[PDB]
């Protein structure tokens, strides 16, 4: 949960370095890499985070066919 | 529940003899459309040109055989009657032996009605062809016969519901 | 998919070993009211017993819509913050506060009670709530209650 | 005007501007919907 | 389709013969049909609209006068039939379907009715409407080979108005105003000033395109012939004639196109 | 008692069978003599659209046999499931026939004018009017399913 | 009980609609197939497409009546009224869904046949269209295999 | 006893009558299509976004559907006549709204489809009103939401 | 015990009829807007009011189902027939008016496209009609509400 | 006992037959207008009449609607069969005459159009035919009342 | 008893139905006179008679509404089944009676307006017509009236 909060900010990072390594060739490009990582970041982490909260805690419980 | 007692109480003669009427009379109405649809196109390949008649006197004749089909099968129908006891006037075999009546007058009288039908467009497209060239009257003529063949199928399933019959 | 735990119409083995267990019932019926006992929560995906359970549809139609509801909030959010981007980038008027604001605004307020309500319910578990009394709460425009 | 297209940005940059232009550096779009539209794309086809 | 058998298959059959029969001679050709066609009489209306598409040319012709006594001597019963200069015109708006629009539209009498193009305006005008009161009698297939000879005839209008008439103030807002896809899509060949672009505006119907081919006949011919010549090149299609469908018009325009040809006979 | 609708059901799949049979009879035959008007070999091996619709009457005809065989009172108690499932296969067929029928009247009759315009079309408008055909089959396997559940 | 005589009917209407509907595409398709082969055969064997896809209905409500006509079995399980009810409903919801997919299919492949010939583009074009339209087919069979499955509890 | 019946044939209905909507819809885009791309091919693709407009109403009739079949459980909860009746109008009001938004829908996509081949600024007033008519289809789905929502609380 | 099989089908109806005026209004308001656009590009965004005052019918339906839907509490109270046949026939008002307030529309946006492109003078008679027209709209949903309003027996 | 359901019908016939009477004045009025805004705009302002009147026609029969349904007040008086047929027949005569007018009152309209455009002298015969139209909505509106009036006579 | 289920419901239609012809009567009357207004101004203030003759149906219809309101009074004297079935009658006569009179004297007044266009000296004799008309209404109100008369004699 929070750990894993942690694992996708730091995954960001990595890739963040990732980013300006490859994208320091351009200033301005650089910037709009950045900007593209972050939105792919926060977009997968908000998706993990929906898929997480609804299993946390489930108002309802799983029944199995027959 | 009542109103459904009702309708469950209806007499089973009413409908055999409906049923038994009806066949014949949409046999009847359906070979009068056939015969007057092949006797337009008929009349006027003859004012065309009246060596044809032999030819065109073909579609008239199997017209005409779908009422005598009919008329067969009313026939029979009526041999199918009974005397109608009142004791039995609504026994289960009274019931049973009206629906089979009725449900065959209706297969026969549809039958005969699709069959005419199919049989006077054929006609009357074969009496245009024939003016046309009388080299094709061949094949519109085996055309038309093979069509006919609709009507003695209905024929053969009203006379094979018509064993149902077992009034007492 | 990855996320959804289905690989080609088919669960498989979640970076956990089972998130939900059922609560005894070694010979006992799934629908019971001990039903299934969660150990802990699968973080890779969807717990798997839930994609083929009976109960697979309200779960999952319940989680979609929230999700769905949570991503139009976030775009509809995004794009009104580059609004303010625009304007100024293009060094428009006073009308970005004028009228760019009260857009944001409005329609940001309006759906943060919905979806300031989604998130409570799947962080507090007010099962009082489910996907349906949260609606219910949100109906009623007059006061009390 | 129109922004200058990088090689891989082109199409996601074409597909966007299928709706219209902007000034010689106003706003684009085309920015954040380059990642966006795979962001959202992928929920309605989730499957491993 | 059970209606053809309960009335006019008489009818249909005697046309049917008539049509597959027929295949001074050409007067004397066109009394006969005009003959055949008159002893024959739901279709009634049909019939009267084929009589009048030629009674507006005939009543057109003797709207003039100026030698008018002439036009006694064609009075073919096909399309000069008696019952179908302001003053003459309003008692002639009667018994005729194009008539009663041609008595606002051509009010002008001479004036709109000019000999030298005015009077070949008002009679496209005429037809125009004779063709829109055709085509309102629709639940057949003859709507469609109705729609292609308006189209046709619409067509070669507007290349004559492109090709020398567009000095007689035939313009591309006259191409449609005053010369009679063509009810829809026709401002294509407002601009076709040229044969080539003749060609061009042609090529917005895949049907319609090739039947210019090189245009060094059948457009070449001013007032309606340039793309009525493609129908009567086309006629094969009208041809067909697939039974209990109305085909009198069709047998009509065959007994015409045939009266036409053998008057381009004549001494070989 | 309830064997009246089982009874219907037998008579009706016959009868809505032929109504479309002939309706599509009729469309094919009118266009083969429009053919035969002018194509005089054509319009021989054209004929064979109308044999395939008048095929349909045929298999609407066994069909009623079955479900008439299956009614017999004296022999098993025929109980109102009975009955019921064979008025329901029985409708089905007569059903699917009227619109197969329908279907390869509207099919045959544009092909007899599409192969006396270009012959080489003729395998072409056989195609689709078999497939077209099949769905008669289609309505034969349901009703020889449904008419198997008398069971009880 | 009286279960059967409505859950029969819906399967048989779930047939009859789809054979309905499957006839009324084909007529269309191949009213459009004549009219473009007759100027230009060579396509005539790409035109067909769409009478195939209008075709697959008929597979599909064919399927569609035997998973009802299997799902009742008395000397199984008591067939309640619950359960010939949900089995009519969705024999009827997938008779209805073929019978419309079938009439959209046919509308929209006669006038691709009609406009084939105009330019090659509509072999991808009208083919596209087919299978946008057979979704919907598709998505009816799905709706109504779950509801006869559905229909297996009735408590 | 008899509210099942009302319930299925509520869902049933509700998935019948928004395949139907789609088909129209459908259907008039498919012919608007086919008479557009013959001139040029830009319908052929730049213009296809009808075609998956009209599904896209067929899509969510398709979840109310299912949605609607989900909701009744008899073995969880014996259903009163409540719930039948809630079900059940849920269905009507999602087939009604999704047979007028399929029908809507193909007009205007139609009418695009004729004005294709004229000045192409008017393609996005087209989609802006394809999507203001797709709004329906929305409003139908979030109606039959909130039916089905209210249905189970029945006493 | 039948009120709410009334209430939900009042409820539903008023929603589907409201959905089905809308969309009758719509197809004319949406071909002419077509038209006028293909005539002349430059006013057609201008040219979508009446297609845009179409969807408030819709919407107006969907407030009108939403608040009949919140009036059926068994809960609350026990749903007698009085309330659920007056629920039903302000849900049968409120689609009627909407749709006969669609079709009004409809026409009304047919006939001005034509009127604008022929001369945009008339774009201030075309909104006047238009809003004459929606008055008969926001009368039926007035009348709506205050008949769901008389649930209390 | 069940007065309270004819009571409610009959507002709801009112109400709907008054709206649709007044769309179909309100219709015909701008058929009517739309030649009067291109050939002569100076007096199109002036031809907005016959709108108003259909819309005073409409706010006159949701008037009746409103009274009646403020009529039944069941917590202070019992409403027997009495009354509520009396409602009924009350709101059904109001709108069934709310309907005949604004058809009446948009053909007399539609025709005003054209004939005040051709020559401006014809507007006093209009306004003088839409009052006289608008007089039988007066009286059908008046006969309503006196309905409701009497519909609370009963014991 | 149920009386008023069936008096009242007659006294309402009685109205309706005469609003419904003189509505008819005096749209078609107006259309007329319009047409002629636009041929000449001079006679649209003199052509206005017919449309003021189609008005008595008005009022004729709202006299016998409001004696048929009257004539119902439980308060006064209990009515049976026959008094309230002899007033419905009355009413449904002079209803029937009024609407056949308005549609008679809109299609009268349609052709005079015309005649009197073309022919002046035929003007004043065409009022002839119009009488009658009037005269058919009287007697049927005179007629409804006298069915109406007998609301006291039950016992």
């Amino acid at each position: 949960f929070l750990v894993t909060t942690l694992v996708f900010l730091v995954i960001g990072i990595i890739a963040s370095l990732c980013t300006r390594i490859c994208c320091n060739r351009g200033p301005s490009t650089n910037l709009l890499h950045l900007t593209l990582v972050i939105t792919a970041t926060v977009s997968c982490w908000m998706m993990w985070a929906i898929v997480y909260l609804a299993q946390m805690k489930p108002l309802i419980v799983p029944i199995l066919s027959e | 529940s009542s109103w459904s007692r009702a309708l469950v109480k209806i007499s089973p003669y009413t409908f055999s003899a409906i049923g038994i009427a009806v066949a014949i009379g949409v046999s009847v109405l359906g070979a009068a459309w056939g015969i007057y649809i092949t006797g337009s196109s008929l009349i006027g390949a003859a004012i065309k040109a009246p060596r044809i008649t032999s030819k065109n006197l073909i579609s008239v004749i199997f017209c005409e055989a779908v009422a005598i089909y009919g008329v067969i099968v009313a026939i029979i129908l009526q041999t199918k009657l009974e005397s109608v006891p009142a004791s039995q006037i609504y026994a289960p075999e009274s019931l049973r032996a009206g629906y089979a009546i009725f449900a065959s007058g209706i297969i026969v009288g549809f039958a005969n009605l699709v069959c005419g039908l199919c049989v006077g467009i054929i006609g009357s497209s074969c009496a245009l062809s024939d003016a046309q060239n009388s080299s094709l009257f061949v094949k519109i003529l085996v055309i038309e016969i093979f069509g006919s063949a609709l009507g003695l199928f209905g024929v053969i399933v009203g006379i094979i519901m018509s064993a149902q019959a077992s009034w007492p | 998919g990855l996320i959804y735990n289905e690989f080609f119409s088919v669960p498989f083995e979640i970076f956990s070993h089972s998130a939900y267990a059922c609560r005894d019932l070694s010979c006992s019926e799934a629908t019971t009211v001990g039903l299934i006992k969660v150990r802990d929560t699968y973080p890779f995906g969807v717990d798997p017993v839930w994609h083929g359970s009976r109960s697979e549809l309200p779960f999952l139609n319940s989680l979609k819509m929230k999700m769905s509801i949570l991503l139009g909030v976030a775009q509809m959010n995004l794009g009104i913050i580059l609004s303010y981007f625009n304007a100024t980038f293009f060094r428009i008027g006073v009308n970005i506060w004028c009228q760019f604001i009260p857009q944001i605004i409005f329609l940001n307020s309006l759906f943060g009670y919905l979806s300031l309500l989604i998130i409570l319910k799947w962080i507090t578990g007010s099962q009082a709530d489910l996907y349906h009394v949260m609606i219910y709460m949100f109906l009623s425009p007059t006061d009390e209650l | 005007t129109y922004f200058r297209t990088n090689k891989f940005t082109s199409a996601f940059q074409e597909i966007v501007d299928a709706y219209g232009v902007a000034k010689y550096r106003e706003a684009n779009p085309g920015v954040f919907t380059i990642v966006t539209f795979p962001f959202l794309f992928a929920v309605m086809f989730g499957d491993w | 389709a059970m209606t053809f058998n309960i009335h006019g298959g008489y009818l249909e059959a005697i046309v049917r013969g008539y049509r597959a029969g027929l295949l001074t001679i050409v007067e004397k050709c066109t009394l006969k049909l005009v003959d055949e066609y008159k002893h024959m009489l739901p279709l009634s209306t049909f019939l009267e609209y084929i009589t009048y598409g030629h009674m507006i040319d005939n009543v057109v012709l003797i709207v003039t006068g100026r030698d008018v006594q002439e036009l006694l001597e064609k009075c073919h019963p096909l399309g000069m039939f008696d019952s179908i200069m302001r003053e003459l015109y309003r008692l002639v708006l009667v018994d005729t379907p194009l008539a009663p629009y041609f008595s606002e539209c051509i009010t002008s009498e001479d004036l709109d009715d000019m000999n030298i193009e005015i009077m070949r305006n008002t009679l496209y005008k005429a037809y125009l409407e004779d063709f829109y009161k055709f085509c309102q009698k629709l639940g057949g297939a003859t709507a469609e080979i109705m729609s292609d000879l308006l189209a046709f005839e619409a067509d070669r209008r507007a290349v004559n108005i492109t090709i020398n008439s567009i000095g007689t103030e035939l313009t591309r807002d006259d191409r449609r105003k005053l010369y009679s896809l063509y009810p829809y899509g026709h401002e294509e060949l407002a601009v076709c000033e040229d044969i080539d672009q003749v060609r061009g505006v042609m090529e917005k119907y895949p049907p319609y395109q090739s039947i210019f081919s090189k245009l060094s006949y059948g457009e070449s011919q001013m007032l309606d012939k340039a793309f009525y010549e493609e129908e009567v090149k086309r006629l094969c299609l009208a041809f067909e004639q697939q039974f209990h469908y109305g085909v009198f018009f069709a047998y009509m325009r065959l007994r015409e196109q045939e009266i036409r040809n053998l008057m381009w006979i004549s001494e070989c | 008692t309830a064997p009246f609708f089982g009874f219907l059901g037998a008579a009706a799949a016959l009868v809505f069978s032929c109504m479309g049979a002939a309706y599509g009879t009729a469309k094919s035959g009118v266009g083969v003599a429009s053919m035969g008007v002018m194509r005089p070999e054509l319009v021989m091996k054209s004929i064979v659209p109308v044999v395939m619709a008048g095929v349909l009457g045929i298999y609407g005809l066994i069909i009623a046999v079955i479900i008439s065989t299956g009614i017999n009172p004296k022999a098993k108690s025929y109980y109102l499931f009975d009955g019921y499932a064979h008025l329901s296969s029985g409708l089905a067929c007569g059903l699917a026939g009227l619109s197969a029928g329908m279907a390869i009247g509207i099919v045959g009759d544009a092909g007899v004018r599409a192969n006396a315009q270009q012959p080489k079309l003729f395998v072409g408008m056989i195609l689709i009017l078999i497939f077209a055909e099949a769905l008669a089959l289609y309505g034969l396997i349901v009703g020889i399913i449904l008419s198997s559940r008398a069971g009880q």
